[PDB]
RNA sequence: UAAGGUGAUAUGAACCGUUAUAACCGGCGAUUUCCGAAUGGGGAAACCCAGUGUGUUUCGACACACUAUCAUUAACUGAAUCCAUAGGUUAAUGAGGCGAACCGGGGGAACUGAAACAUCUAAGUACCCCGAGGAAAAGAAAUCAACCGAGAUUCCCCCAG
RNA sequence: AGGGUGACAGCCCCGUACACAAAAAUGCACAUGCUGUGAGCUCGAUGAGUAGGGCGGGACACGUGGUAUCCUGUCUGAAUA
RNA sequence: UUUUGUAUAAUGGGUCAGCGACUUAUAUUCUGUAGCAAGGUUAACCGAAUAGGGGAGCCGAAGGGAAACCGAGUCUUAACUGGGCGUUAAGUUGCAGGGUAUAGACCCGAAACCCGGUGAUCUAGCCAUGGGCAGGUUGAAGGUUGGGUAACACUAACUGGAGGACCGAACCGACUAAUGUUGAAAAAUUAGCGGAUGACUUGUGGCUGGGGGUGAAAGGCCAAUCAAACCGGGAGAUAGCU
RNA sequence: GUUUAUUAAAAACACAGCACUGUGCAAACACGAAAGUGGACGUAUACGGUGUGACGCCUGCCCGGUGCCGGAAGGUUAAUU
RNA sequence: UGAGCCUUGAUGGAAGUGUGGACGCCAGUCUGCAUGGCUUUAAUGUUUGAUGUUCUAACGUUGACCCGUAAUCCGGGUUGCGGACAGUGUCUGGUGGGUAGUUUGACUGGGGCGGUCU
RNA sequence: GCUUGACUGCGAGCGUGACGGCGCGAGCAGGUGCGAAAGCAGGUCAUAGUGAUCCGGUGGUUCUGAAUGGAAGGGCCAUC
């Protein structure tokens, strides 16, 4: 499924409106992209299912955290 | 993504500076190949003592 | 508890009981074929076939027990790659399916109304889905007030069509 | 109260008011035992990819309207008593 | 019943019996009636539960002006000789009724639109695996041997056995007619007719799903249903019509 | 040869043949939110689409309109800044 | 190669030998070459676009080989190819009967066509 | 010839419309023109020359201003 493995965020839906204000359902969905993803912490490459954020989070907190949450929460990886 | 250094590199190269280089070169290369390491206000002071 | 009982259509047969092991009622046990989440594999549900263990002074073949999957944890094993991982076996736990409404959540119509019809309405309704409890949700102010003050959430009547 | 009995029964029957009863298993309260859990004082700490903003939608009675406020798909991004 | 008008040859009714259509709730206003009266009445809730408590509140006693504001006046204008709206009559809460609002709002009736499901045991096409075609004709390529060429060509016999080839049963079709039309049959029967080694025909089993399938194409077929299947749902859709 | 099972078997559909056009393969194209599958275990003498319809003799003029192909200039033009 | 601040440009040992250029309406025997008691005419360090080459390290691989594994799925691994492209998300101009919802007046000597509508 | 009465505020009383509306009007107040003056003038000899509401623009306006001062926005007057 398209989500994201580190903010959780899916795909949600809203509306179109036209220049007229016609609503026609549609969906946002993520940045997502698949990473590989080096940890050192365990010599090895990981590929999250990832959002931009995603990555931008990740490059905040940092990898280790991140994956601390998922193992935390029970994410495969 | 400021980072510290860790060997020569590029036109920043210093064993050990704060720089402010592209996330990209930065998460995909430099740490991965161990170029760099992020500043995250605690790496900002070990190599802020030498 | 008891003088009468062996469910009904439903007589009959053969019985059982009367002072306490007749029946009947309640509590707790026992037995509980096969199918069905079905869980040993399969399958046109109630059937076909197994591996391994047990079992026979007539120790063959049959009968019985166990063997699904996923999760967590442990143990033992263990590639490309030596380390290490992935992979593999076992084990202990828990899950799975069903079920009236109420509840929270993911999705979400059109008829219809506008005396037509697009915005708008019907309506976050109907419906599909996931999940849970005895209730659910919400909740301990980054809330209101208006210079006076109030003091979580929830529900009822007002405020007011 | 009510039902039944060969027609309409306080006194025929079964009940009703009322007073009583549990060998066992259980709901609920307390009281403790066992397991798991933490209490207490001193000194600290005070929730950032967040608030806010841009784009697109959605929620708020409120249709973008002069539109506060809330939510976020997208790109951003503080202060810290 | 509907109509300008119906014995009407315009509608509806074979007959009887039973059932079958102006309701309910909440708002609002009017009439009646009752209570009290410049006042009337409580809502939830408490409850010794139709009591009693509870006056939060609602209506009325003041109007005028968009408003600030003023007030038996006020607004208009610089200002009214003025003018507009007001100042004189009582209100309010129950209970019964007439209207209206919101609801299915007097009852029955669509063709349809949306949602979730069930259908390829009919039929369309396709996939896989098995089966069928009495009997009789025609005589393609090729072959052989003579003739014939310099050798080929060519030619005669004989041989060979081609084809969405021929005639014709089974089998598959459905051109004509009559019969049948409350059938023997919701498409057949009888006499004739077409194809009949092929783009043939057939048994079993499989796959394709509803704005979707399939279609040698007719809008054909998708279970006697098709210009959007069937079942359940929204649902009492809506019906200025009968 | 096929067709309106059940009022139309035909001059309709199909057909071999013809032409245009697309497609260099992870093909175009189709089913599909996607994974994937068909096209094809094929590869331009292939495959899709469109028109025409054995064969014979042939298929003339018009690119202004609409469409398609090509066109690195310039004019106008979105988010963005 | 576009463009700011820092920078390689200018402003509020005298005199001898004295020669091209100056947007100089329309050409200075004047200055330098060895020697003599806080900018436009443009370019070095940057923070930043446009184009072109190169690289690998995200990303693709419906090439090859290896392991899980007797497996044309997936994953991991090595490697070749491709390579900041491709593709995807959000936003955005174009196209869009492929698909959907709808509109398409009334009068009227039937209706349509005509005419009419204040 | 001279001129701005094609004036501002009002309006007894009427006509005409289902209504929205439209029309006629002496007179009052302020200020103005022509006339010596009485006077006349609130457009044109009259009856066609037109468009509701909504949304919005503009100018004016101490009327409103979501704690308070402002402002936005609104109202009112004029106009598109
Ligand atoms: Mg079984
Ligand atoms: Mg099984
Ligand atoms: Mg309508
Ligand atoms: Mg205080
Ligand atoms: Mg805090
Ligand atoms: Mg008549
Ligand atoms: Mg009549
Ligand atoms: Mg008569
Ligand atoms: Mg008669
Ligand atoms: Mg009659
Ligand atoms: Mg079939
Ligand atoms: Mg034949
Ligand atoms: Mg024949
Ligand atoms: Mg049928
Ligand atoms: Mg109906
Ligand atoms: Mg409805
Ligand atoms: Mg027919
Ligand atoms: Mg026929
Ligand atoms: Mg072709
Ligand atoms: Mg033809
Ligand atoms: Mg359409
Ligand atoms: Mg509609
Ligand atoms: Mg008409
Ligand atoms: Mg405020």
């Amino acid at each position: 499924s398209r989500v994201c493995q580190v903010t959780g965020k899916r795909p949600v839906t809203g509306n179109n409106r036209s220049h007229a204000l016609n609503a026609t359902k549609r969906r946002f969905l993520p940045n997502l992209h698949s990473h590989r993803f080096w940890v050192e912490s365990e010599k090895r490459f990981v590929t999250l299912r990832v959002s931009a954020k995603g990555m931008r989070v990740i490059d905040k907190k940092g990898i280790d955290t991140v994956l601390a949450e998922l193992r935390a929460r029970g994410e495969k990886y | 993504m400021q980072v510290i250094l860790l060997d020569k590199v590029a036109n920043l190269g210093s064993l050990g500076d704060q720089v402010n280089v592209k996330a990209g070169y930065a998460r995909n290369f430099l740490v991965p190949q161990g170029k760099a390491v992020p500043a995250t206000k605690k790496n900002i002071e070990f190599f802020e003592a030498r």
